C-alpha cells in the first residue's frame, strides 16, 4: 500500500465523528502494544525504504533530520542485538513522535501518481 | 512476397507459429516417405514380405 | 488567419511568391533554386559550394570592394547557403531598401565574374574549410550518414567535395554549371514581411527577365536512391560525448506518407537535459532515457528530398558504458510505433503538429525560407487549411501500416563519432527493429 | 589488495562467507539457513554413502537396506542418519519459512528469493518422497501408490502420466528404479535453486528482525556469524545424536519394516509427519481433482505473499495484530499435521475443513484486512 | 478562445490501458495457436491423442489409424 | 586512403535488390527451414528418448 492511500483513508476516517470517537482510542493504544517508541524510534523510522519513491523521498530529508534518523536506526539496531529496551530520554515520548517523512513521500507520489494519470491521457 | 511476408513472417508469433506447423506436416511427410523408400530398397527381405507364406 | 501567398510568373518561366506583413519594418528578398550538390557528378562535385564562395567575390560592374560597400550602404545583409538539393540566396534589409537588394541579387547570379584570380584564392579558404567541420560533430554525423545510406549515389556524396577536385575546379565548370542550373523555370523570388507583390513582380521584370530557360521546363520540385543498410564507425576515445545516427529510408516531398512520418516523429520527440521542461514531456522514450540519465540529447528527424528522405534519430551521450541500453531504448520505442500506438499517442502528436508547423514560422526569413522550400519542392505553397486537413486524416492506422513496412525489421543507417566502444555491432543493433514477443 | 578481494574465485566465496556485510542484529532464527546447509551436506555424504551399498531392484532393494543395518561397518548410524536427518530437514525448512513469514522477508526487495525458496520447498518434498520409496516397505509401497494415483486426476491424460511414472501398471521394479535415479538427482538440483535464492538475496543482503536498513550498522559475516553459527550446530548435533544413537526409529512408522506387498494393504496408509499437512488440505476437498488442486495451491499461495501483504511496514516485530494472526495461522498449520494422520472419521473430518478454510482465509483475507488496518492505526496512532 | 485542453484519463491498471491491450489481443490469439500446435506437435506419439484427435481429422486423420496385424503381435 | 567520406569499395558484396521484400524473405526462409527442421528434430529426439519410461518389452509381455 502508498503512504498517500494509508493518509486517505485515515482523514476520511478523522473527518467522521462517530468513526473518529471509535478509531483514535484504538489506535493509540494499538500504538502503546506496538512498543516501536521503545527501541527509541520514530513511527515513521519503520516505513519500508527499498522503493525508487522512498529513496527519492529520503533524499529529500533536510540534511539535519537524516542525520537524527541515521542516529535512532543504529541506536534501535544496538538495542535489538543487545536484547535491551531504550530507558530515559532514549524512549520516544508521543510529542517526540512525529511525521518528518510524510510530507516528502506525499510529494513524491503525487507527482508518480500524476504522471500515471497523464501518461493515460486522451485528447477529447 | 510483401503479401508473404505481411502474414506469414512479420510477427513473430505468426512466423513461429507457421515453422510449427510446416514441422508437423514435415515430420508426418517424411515418416510416411522413409517408410516407403526403405521398404523398396529392402523388398524382399523384411517380414512384412514373406508373412503371407506363413 | 495568415494573408494569403500571392505568387505571379515572367515569360522566362520565373516565379515570383510574396507575403506581405503590414506590422513589420524589414523585408527579406531572395532566390530560392531548386538546384544544388545533387546535380553535380563525381568529377565537379564541389561546384556548387565554390560558385557560392565567387559569387561574393565581384560581378562585371561591382569589384569585390564595391559589392561589400553596396551592401552596408543598404544596411541589411546577404546570405546563401548550398544543399544538396537547394540553393538559396537572400537579402534582408529594411522596407523601402528592396529595389537595392533585388538588384544587387540579379547582378551576383547573372554577372558575377569568376576570375581565375578569386577562384585560385578561395582554392586554399574552402581547402582549410575541409579541415574544420571536423569540430562540427552533428554535421561530421549527417554527412557520414548520407555518405553511407545512399553509398556511390548522388545523394551520398558532400557538398564541399574531395581535396582533389577543390584543387580542379575552372571558371569554365563554374560557368557551365551555373548556365545548366540557375535557368528561370528553376527559380522563385521569394519576398516576406514588407514587401508589396506588385513591386516585387515590377523588379523582377527589371532584373531577372534575360535569364535562361531549360530546354526541357519540367514542374518545380521534380527529382533513384537505393538505401543501403550500413554503418561507419568513427571511433575517438578522446572526445566525451558519443555522437550517434541512426537512419531508415524516409518519404519524399511529395509522399502519400509525408504526415504520417511526422506524426510518427512527433511521437518520439526530441530531448535534452538543459531544457527545464524536457523532464516532463510526454514522450515514452524521453521518460526513459532522464530518468536513467542515458543521454544529454536526442533529436528525431524525418528529411525529405525530391524521390527519398531519411527517417531517425540523432543522440548525444557521456554515458560511455550505458550507449547499448540508450541504443536498445530508443529502438524499442521505435518497435512501438508498429504494435502498440494508438489513438492515445497519435491525437497527442497531431496537436503538438498542428501548432508546430504554424509556430516555425515566427520571422520574415522563416517565412520567406517557407515560401521557397515549398515552391521548389512542391510547385506551391500549402495553405495552413490544408496542412490542418492532411494532419486530421493521419490516424493510428496509418501509423501503424507506415511503421509496419518503413521501420519493422528493416536495415538501418547508422554513424557512431566519439566514445562508442560500447556501441554494439551491426547485427545487435539491427535486430532490435524488430522485436520477437510480437 | 588482498587476494581474497583480488583473485575472482577467492572473491566469490570472500563476497559470502567472510567479507558479507550482515546486519548487526541477526537472532537466532537467522540461524536455519546454515542448519538447511548442514542437513543438505549431511544427506549428500550419507546418502551417496547409501548408494554404495543399496540395490535399485524390487527384488532386492528392501534386504540391501538390511545389509547396510546388518553388515556395513557402521551402516546403522548412516542409514539412521540418513533417515532422521530428512526429519531435520524439515523441521528446520518450517522454521526457516516461518522465520521469513514472520518479519516479512518475502516482501520488496526480496521477491525474488522468497520465490525461488517455493521452489526449493517443492524440491525438497518431492527429494523426500522419492527416498522414502527406495526401502521397498510396506508403507513406502502404499504410499507411492496412493500418491501416484493423485496424478490420475489430471483430465484426460491423467491415467497415461500415471503408467508412464510407474513404467508399468503398478508400483514395481521399473518405479523403484527410476525413483532411485531421480532421487540422487534431485539434491544436486536442490542445491543449485539453493545456491540462486543466495544469490538473488545478495542484492538486498540479509533483511533483519527490526524491518529496518540495516545499511547504517553492517557486520562481516565472518567471524561474527561464524561463531554465532556454531553454537546452532552444536545444538543441532546434540538433537541429532539423541535421535540417531537413543531412539533410531521414533520418527518412522513400523509398517516400513515388513516388506512390501502389493496384496495386503497396510491399517492406514499415511505419508512421512512432514507431509501431513498437505494431506489433510486435499481429504478436506471432496473432489479427487479439487483435492490435488488444493493441496497444490496450499504451496504455490506462499507466492502471492508479496501482494496480499499491504503493510506500509516490514515483519511483525510492531504489530500486535499481525503477531497473532501469525500464531493462529502456525497452530492451525499444525493442527492440520495432527488430522493428517487421524482416522477419516466424525469429528475430524469437519475440523479439517474448517482448518482448510481458515489456512486459505490466511492469505486471501485476513492478511490483506489486518495488514490495512494496522497501517491506519499507525499513521492515526501516532498523530 | 480555449480557456481549457480537452482530455481525459483512460483507465488504467499496471501501466496496462485499454487502447494498448486491444492493439495485443490478436498476437495472443496467434502465439495461443502456436503454443497448442506446438502442444499438439508434442504429444502426437501419445496413442491417446491419436485415438481421441487427430485420427478424427477429416481425409488427414487416416495417417493415424494404423493396425498391428494379429499374427504380427506378442502381445 | 585519407577522405572518410569516400565508402570503401563494397560492390563485390552489394546486392541490388536489397530493400525488397523478396530479399527478405529469403533469408527468413533459411532461417524459418532451420527452425522447422529444429523443431522436428527436438521432437522426435523428445518423444523416442523419453519412451524409455513408459513400460519395457518385458512388462507388456
Ligand atoms: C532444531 C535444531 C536445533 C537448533 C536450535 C535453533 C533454535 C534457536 C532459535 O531460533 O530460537 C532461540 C530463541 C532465542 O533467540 P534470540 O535471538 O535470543 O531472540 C530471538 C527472539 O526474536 C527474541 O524474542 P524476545 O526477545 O521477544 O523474547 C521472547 C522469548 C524469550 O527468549 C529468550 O531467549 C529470553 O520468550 C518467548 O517468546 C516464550 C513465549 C512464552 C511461553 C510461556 O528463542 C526464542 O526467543 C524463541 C521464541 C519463539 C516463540
Ligand atoms: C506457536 C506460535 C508462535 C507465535 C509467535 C509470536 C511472537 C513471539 O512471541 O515470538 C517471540 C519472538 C518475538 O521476536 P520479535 O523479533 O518480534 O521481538 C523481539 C523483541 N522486541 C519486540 C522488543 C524487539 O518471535 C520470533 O522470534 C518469531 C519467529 C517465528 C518462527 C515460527 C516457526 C513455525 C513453523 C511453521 C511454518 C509454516
Ligand atoms: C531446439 C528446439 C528449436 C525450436 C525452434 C522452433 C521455431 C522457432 C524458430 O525457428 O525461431 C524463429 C524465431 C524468429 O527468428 P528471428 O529472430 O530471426 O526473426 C525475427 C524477425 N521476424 C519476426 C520479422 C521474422 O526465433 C525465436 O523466436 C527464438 C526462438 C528459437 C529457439
Ligand atoms: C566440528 C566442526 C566445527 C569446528 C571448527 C571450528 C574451529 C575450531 C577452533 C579454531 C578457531 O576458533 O579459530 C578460528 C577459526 O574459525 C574459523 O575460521 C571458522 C569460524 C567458525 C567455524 C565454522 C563457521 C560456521 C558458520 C556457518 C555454518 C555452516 C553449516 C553448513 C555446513 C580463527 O579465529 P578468527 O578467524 O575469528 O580470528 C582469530 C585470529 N586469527
Ligand atoms: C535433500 C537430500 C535428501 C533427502 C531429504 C533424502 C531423504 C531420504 C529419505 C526420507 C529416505 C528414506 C530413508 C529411510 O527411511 O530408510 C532416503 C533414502 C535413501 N536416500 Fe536419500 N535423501 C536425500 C539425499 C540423498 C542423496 C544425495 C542420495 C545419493 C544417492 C540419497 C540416497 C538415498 C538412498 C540410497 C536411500 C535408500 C536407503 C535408505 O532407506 O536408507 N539420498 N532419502
Ligand atoms: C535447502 C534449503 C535452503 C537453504 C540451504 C537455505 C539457506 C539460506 C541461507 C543460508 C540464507 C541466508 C541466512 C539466513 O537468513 O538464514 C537464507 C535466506 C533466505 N531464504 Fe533460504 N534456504 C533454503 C530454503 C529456503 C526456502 C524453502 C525459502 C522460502 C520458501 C527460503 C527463503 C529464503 C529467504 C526469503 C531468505 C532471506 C531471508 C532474510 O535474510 O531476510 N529459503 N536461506
Ligand atoms: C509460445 C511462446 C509464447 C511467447 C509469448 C509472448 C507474449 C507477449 C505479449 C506482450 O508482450 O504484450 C505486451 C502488451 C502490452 O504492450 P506494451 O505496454 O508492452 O507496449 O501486453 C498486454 O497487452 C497485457
Ligand atoms: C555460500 C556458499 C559459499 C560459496 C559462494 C557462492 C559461490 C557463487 C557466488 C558467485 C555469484 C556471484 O556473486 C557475486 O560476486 C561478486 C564478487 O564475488 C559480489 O560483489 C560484491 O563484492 C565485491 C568485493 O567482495 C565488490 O566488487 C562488489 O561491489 C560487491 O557487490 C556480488 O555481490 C555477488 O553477487
Ligand atoms: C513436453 C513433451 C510432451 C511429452 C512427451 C511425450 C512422451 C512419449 C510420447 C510418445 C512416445 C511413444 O510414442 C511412440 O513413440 C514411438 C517412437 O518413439 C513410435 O513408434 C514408431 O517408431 C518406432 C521407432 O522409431 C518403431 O519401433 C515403431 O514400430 C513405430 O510405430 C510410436 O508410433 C509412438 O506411438
Amino acid at each position: 500500500a502508498s503512504i498517500t492511500s494509508v493518509v486517505k483513508t485515515s482523514e476520511l476516517i478523522l473527518k467522521s465523528p462517530l468513526l473518529s470517537k471509535i478509531v483514535v482510542p484504538l489506535a493509540k493504544t494499538y500504538v502503546k502494544f506496538s512498543g516501536y517508541r521503545q527501541l527509541g524510534f520514530k513511527m515513521n523510522d519503520l516505513i519500508i525504504e527499498e522503493t525508487p519513491n522512498m529513496q527519492l523521498a529520503l533524499r529529500r530529508l533536510p540534511p539535519t533530520e537524516s542525520y537524527d534518523r541515521v542516529y535512532r536506526l543504529i541506536r534501535a539496531t544496538q538495542f535489538s542485538l543487545s536484547h535491551k529496551l531504550a530507558t530515559g530520554n532514549d524512549i520516544t515520548k508521543p510529542e517526540e513522535d512525529d511525521h518528518y517523512l510524510i510530507p516528502y513521500i506525499l510529494d513524491v507520489e503525487a507527482e508518480a501518481f500524476e504522471k500515471d494519470a497523464l501518461d493515460n491521457l486522451e485528447v477529447v | 512476397a510483401t503479401t508473404f511476408y505481411n502474414v506469414f513472417v512479420k510477427r513473430n508469433s505468426a512466423f513461429v507459429a507457421t515453422i510449427l506447423a510446416s514441422a508437423f506436416v514435415f515430420d508426418m511427410t517424411f515418416e510416411t516417405a522413409i517408410d516407403n523408400f526403405w521398404d523398396r530398397i529392402n523388398a524382399g527381405k523384411q517380414w512384412k514380405d514373406i508373412r503371407h507364406k506363413y | 488567419v495568415s494573408p494569403k501567398t500571392r505568387t505571379s510568373n515572367l515569360k522566362n518561366g520565373l516565379t515570383i511568391a510574396s507575403e506581405s506583413n503590414p506590422l513589420v519594418q524589414t523585408a527579406t528578398v531572395g532566390v530560392w533554386i531548386d538546384a544544388g550538390s545533387r546535380n553535380e557528378n563525381a568529377y565537379n562535385n564541389g561546384t556548387a559550394h565554390f560558385f557560392e564562395h565567387l559569387a561574393f567575390k565581384g560581378t562585371d560592374k561591382r569589384s569585390q570592394h564595391q559589392l561589400e560597400l553596396d551592401i552596408e550602404n543598404m544596411g541589411g545583409h546577404l546570405n546563401a547557403y548550398t544543399s544538396r538539393e537547394s540553393t538559396v540566396y537572400y537579402a534582408k534589409s529594411f522596407k523601402d531598401d528592396v529595389p537595392k537588394s533585388v538588384e544587387i541579387l540579379a547582378d551576383i547570379l547573372q554577372h558575377s565574374k569568376l576570375a581565375e584570380s578569386a577562384i585560385d584564392r578561395e582554392r586554399e579558404v574552402i581547402t582549410r574549410e575541409l579541415e574544420e567541420v571536423n569540430k562540427q560533430y552533428e554535421e561530421v554525423v549527417f554527412d557520414h550518414l548520407h555518405a553511407t545510406a545512399f553509398m556511390n549515389q548522388p545523394l551520398g556524396r558532400t557538398i564541399l567535395g574531395p581535396r582533389e577536385n577543390i584543387q580542379t575546379i575552372t571558371n569554365t565548370e563554374l560557368r557551365k554549371f551555373i548556365t545548366e542550373n540557375y535557368t528561370a523555370d528553376r527559380m522563385v523570388l521569394v519576398g516576406a514581411g514588407a514587401v508589396d507583390h506588385d513591386a516585387l513582380v515590377e523588379l523582377a521584370e527589371k532584373y531577372f527577365s534575360h535569364l535562361p530557360s531549360s530546354q526541357s521546363p519540367v514542374p518545380l520540385g521534380t527529382p533513384i536512391p537505393n538505401f543501403v543498410g550500413s554503418e561507419v564507425r568513427l571511433r575517438d576515445d578522446t572526445m566525451p560525448v558519443a555522437h550517434i545516427a541512426i537512419a531508415v529510408e524516409g518519404v519524399s516531398w511529395t509522399s502519400e506518407d509525408y504526415y504520417t512520418a511526422l506524426v510518427a516523429q512527433a511521437i518520439i520527440g526530441n530531448y535534452d537535459r538543459a531544457v527545464g521542461t524536457s523532464r516532463h514531456q510526454g514522450s515514452r522514450l524521453s521518460n526513459i532515457v532522464s530518468e536513467n540519465n542515458l543521454a544529454n540529447s536526442f533529436q528525431s528527424f524525418s528529411t525529405s528530398y525530391s524521390d527519398t528522405g531519411l527517417w531517425g534519430i540523432y543522440l548525444t551521450s557521456e554515458n560511455t558504458t550505458q550507449i547499448d541500453d540508450l541504443v536498445h531504448f530508443t529502438l524499442k520505442e521505435w518497435n512501438r510505433l508498429s504494435t502498440s500506438v494508438s489513438n492515445l499517442q497519435v491525437e497527442r502528436a497531431k496537436s503538438q503538429l498542428k501548432a508546430g508547423l504554424l509556430l516555425s514560422l515566427d520571422g520574415t526569413t522563416y517565412v520567406a525560407e517557407d515560401i521557397g522550400r515549398q515552391l521548389t519542392t512542391l510547385g506551391r505553397r500549402v495553405t495552413p487549411a490544408e496542412v490542418e486537413a492532411k494532419l486530421e486524416a493521419v490516424t493510428e492506422h496509418d501509423v501503424r501500416a507506415w511503421a509496419q513496412k518503413t521501420l519493422y525489421d528493416k536495415d538501418i543507417a547508422l554513424v557512431g563519432l566519439g566514445p562508442i566502444e560500447g556501441l554494439y555491432d551491426y547485427n545487435r543493433i539491427r535486430n532490435d527493429m524488430s522485436m520477437m514477443r510480437w | 589488495m588482498a587476494l581474497r578481494k583480488k583473485n575472482s574465485l577467492l572473491n566469490m566465496a570472500n563476497s559470502y562467507v567472510l567479507d558479507s556485510p550482515q546486519p548487526s542484529n541477526l537472532n537466532y532464527f537467522w540461524n536455519f539457513g546454515s542448519l538447511l546447509a548442514l542437513c543438505l551436506v549431511i544427506q549428500l555424504a550419507t546418502g551417496i554413502t547409501l548408494a554404495m551399498h543399496y540395490t535399485s531392484h524390487a527384488s532386492l532393494a528392501f534386504d540391501s537396506v538390511e545389509h547396510i543395518m546388518r553388515d556395513v561397518n557402521f551402516g546403522w548410524f548412516i542409514r539412521y542418519a540418513h533417515a532422521n536427518t530428512a526429519s531435520f530437514f524439515f523441521i528446520c525448512i518450517y522454521a526457516h519459512m516461518g522465520r521469513n513469514i514472520y518479519y516479512g522477508s518475502y516482501k520488496t526487495p526480496r521477491v525474488l528469493p522468497w520465490s525461488i525458496g517455493v521452489i526449493i520447498f517443492l524440491l525438497l518434498i518431492i527429494t523426500a518422497f522419492m527416498g522414502y520409496v527406495l526401502v521397498f516397505g510396506q508403507m513406502s509401497l502404499w504410499g507411492a501408490t496412493v500418491i501416484c494415483n493423485l496424478v490420475s486426476a489430471i483430465p484426460w491424460l491423467g491415467e497415461d502420466i500415471v503408467h508412464f511414472l510407474w513404467g508399468g501398471f503398478s508400483v514395481g521394479n521399473p518405479t523403484l528404479q527410476r525413483f532411485f535415479a531421480l532421487h540422487y538427482l534431485m539434491p544436486f538440483v536442490l542445491a543449485v535453486f539453493a545456491l540462486l535464492h543466495l544469490i538473488a538475496l545478495h542484492t538486498a543482503g540479509s533483511s533483519n528482525p527490526l524491518g529496518i536498513t540495516s545499511n547504517v550498522d553492517k557486520l562481516s559475516m565472518h567471524p561474527y556469524y561464524s561463531f554465532k553459527d556454531l553454537i546452532t550446530v552444536f545444538a543441532f548435533l546434540l538433537m541429532f545424536t539423541l535421535f540417531v544413537f537413543f531412539s533410531p526409529d521414533k520418527l518412522g512408522h513400523p509398517d516400513n519394516y515388513i516388506p512390501a506387498n502389493p496384496m495386503v494393504t497396510p491399517a492406514s496408509i499415511v505419508p512421512e509427519w512432514y507431509l501431513l499437512p498437505f494431506y489433510a488440505i486435499l481429504r478436506a476437498i471432496p473432489d479427487k481433482l479439487g483435492g490435488v488442486i488444493a493441496m497444490v495451491a496450499a504451496i504455490l499461495i506462499l507466492l502471492i505473499l508479496p501482494i496480499v501483504d499491504r503493510s506500509i511496514i516490514r515483519g511483525n516485530a510492531f504489530k500486535p495484530i499481525s503477531k497473532l494472526l501469525f500464531g493462529f495461522f502456525i497452530c492451525n498449520f499444525l493442527l492440520l499435521g495432527v488430522l493428517g494422520q487421524v482416522h477419516i472419521e466424525p469429528p475430524f473430518i469437519v475440523l479439517g475443513q474448517i482448518c482448510t478454510i481458515f489456512y486459505f482465509s490466511y492469505f486471501l483475507i485476513l492478511l490483506p484486512m489486518v495488514s490495512t488496518i494496522e497501517n491506519i492505526f499507525f499513521y492515526i496512532g501516532s498523530l | 478562445y480555449v480557456k481549457k485542453p480537452s482530455y481525459k484519463i483512460v483507465p488504467h491498471f499496471l501501466g496496462f490501458n485499454i487502447p494498448t491491450v486491444s492493439k495485443w489481443i490478436p498476437i495472443f490469439g496467434i502465439w495461443g495457436a502456436a503454443a497448442g500446435i506446438g502442444a499438439l506437435f508434442l504429444i502426437e506419439g501419445v496413442p491417446r491423442t491419436r485415438q481421441d484427435i487427430l485420427s478424427k481429422i477429416p481425409i488427414i486423420g487416416e495417417h493415424w489409424i494404423r493396425e498391428i496385424p494379429a499374427s504380427d503381435n506378442p502381445f | 586512403g585519407k577522405s572518410t567520406y569516400k565508402i570503401p569499395d563494397f560492390t563485390p558484396y552489394l546486392k541490388k535488390d536489397r530493400n525488397t521484400d523478396a530479399n527478405r524473405l529469403f533469408s527468413y526462409f533459411m532461417i524459418g527451414s532451420f527452425g522447422m527442421l529444429s523443431a522436428a528434430g527436438a521432437k522426435a529426439t523428445v518423444q523416442d528418448f523419453l519412451s524409455n519410461m513408459s513400460a519395457s518389452a518385458d512388462v507388456l509381455a
